[PDB]
């Protein structure tokens, strides 16, 4: 299907506790493959997936340089932004940067995005044309103007349309044995009485990759039961995902409920019952 | 300005079988700011050496982390996750329930 | 790989 190469960068000021903490993580689809963290002596970009272990010094040297340079620029950005918003040196503040390229099923560029947040809210966004920006307020308007001065959209357009796509293809080849492997969920139902009158039915999906899944309970073979208890899809810790959904039902009425699981790894949707 | 409270899930990598090796996970998500402390507890006592994922965030800017340690579950041992975040009145303890 | 340019705000 579609594939994506994305990074998530965070810089947090730590007033009187050292310089800002900076962390970068890169993903292909739902798989982390690199990280950089400056909370350490001589910090380097390092592999975080087995298939990246083979990369040589050319790669690690260039990616460490980029991450170190970004950390420095983010450090300066944090000071500037305090300036724009008339904030003292006393509080801690956050700058986030996310970006990515997305290939469609036909294996070519479909979309690229880039966005900045300050203190957990949108600040500056690259527009869909990848040639202009949207600023949330008068402070971000200055950053917009600096970007226009510096032809920053051109730099980011070249990364998103060209470099990001070239490397996404490389990574998909390097890691194909796992990245292109659909792992379907192992599913089961649990059943626990709550009272004389009611019981919990819980539908589990375990061990699946990628993360995208739909888990629903249906009553009487149409629709979805209201007030289904869902949990956010969570990592197993081994590169696969887990999710469950639960309903509370009247005792003796369990046969009216079906759990429905859709996942790219399943030949067809799975239906479970108690 | 914006602070968001962590969502906390405590769970095993594999369905728990007493006496069999496993991983205990504490997944915290949906939070801001990123400063957070997450401790895994065994019978009320902090496990000194646990690992965590690299700080990342979702489309809405909120952060998520996985904390995890190797463990062998038993009937008698209680496990929990303790989360320290500026949004909480006091550190929040979430017990491990092998059915959740 | 990550971008070779990091925007100045």
């Amino acid at each position: 299907g579609s594939h994506s190469l994305k990074y998530f960068h965070t810089s947090v000021s730590r007033p009187g506790r050292g310089e800002p903490r900076f962390i970068s993580v890169g993903y292909v689809d739902d798989t982390q493959f690199v990280r950089f963290d400056n909370d350490a002596a001589s910090p380097r970009m390092v592999p975080r997936a087995p298939w990246m272990e083979q990369e040589g010094s050319e790669y690690w040297d260039r990616e460490t340089r980029s991450a170190r340079d970004t950390a420095q620029i983010f450090r300066v950005n944090l000071r500037t932004l305090r300036g724009y918003y008339n904030q003292s040196e006393a509080g801690s503040h956050t700058l986030q940067w996310m970006h990515g390229c997305e290939l469609g099923p036909d294996g070519r560029f479909l979309r690229g995005y880039e966005q900045f947040a300050y203190d957990g809210k949108d600040y500056l966004t690259l527009n869909e044309d990848l040639r202009s920006w949207t600023a949330v307020d008068t402070a971000a308007q200055i950053s917009e103007q600096k970007s226009n001065d510096a032809s920053e959209a051109e730099h980011q357009r070249a990364y998103l349309e060209d470099t990001c796509v070239e490397w996404l293809h490389k990574y998909l080849e390097k890691g194909k044995e796992t990245l292109l492997h659909l792992e379907p969920p192992k599913t089961h139902v649990t059943h626990h009485p709550i009272s004389d009158h009611e019981a919990t039915l819980r539908c589990w999906a375990l061990g699946f990759y990628p993360a995208e899944i739909t888990l629903t309970w249906q009553q009487d073979g149409e629709g979805h039961t209201q007030d289904t208890e869902l949990v956010e899809t969570r990592p197993a810790g081994d590169g696969t995902f887990q999710k469950w959904a639960a309903v509370v039902v009247p005792s003796g009425e369990e046969q009216r409920y079906t759990c429905h699981v859709q996942h790219e790894g399943l030949p067809e949707p799975v239906t479970l019952r108690w | 300005m914006i602070q968001r409270t962590p969502k906390i899930q405590v769970y095993s990598r594999h369905p728990a079988e007493n006496g069999k090796s496993n991983f205990l996970n504490c997944y915290v998500s949906g939070f801001h700011p990123s400063d957070i402390e997450v401790d895994l507890l065994k019978n009320g006592e902090r496990i000194e050496k646990v690992e965590h994922s690299d700080l990342s965030f979702s489309k809405d800017w909120s952060f998520y982390l996985l904390y995890y340690t190797e463990f062998t579950p038993t009937e008698k041992d209680e496990y929990a996750c303790r989360v320290n975040h500026v949004t909480l009145s006091q550190p929040k303890i979430v017990k491990w329930d092998r059915d959740m | 790989v990550m971008p070779l340019s990091a925007p100045t705000l």
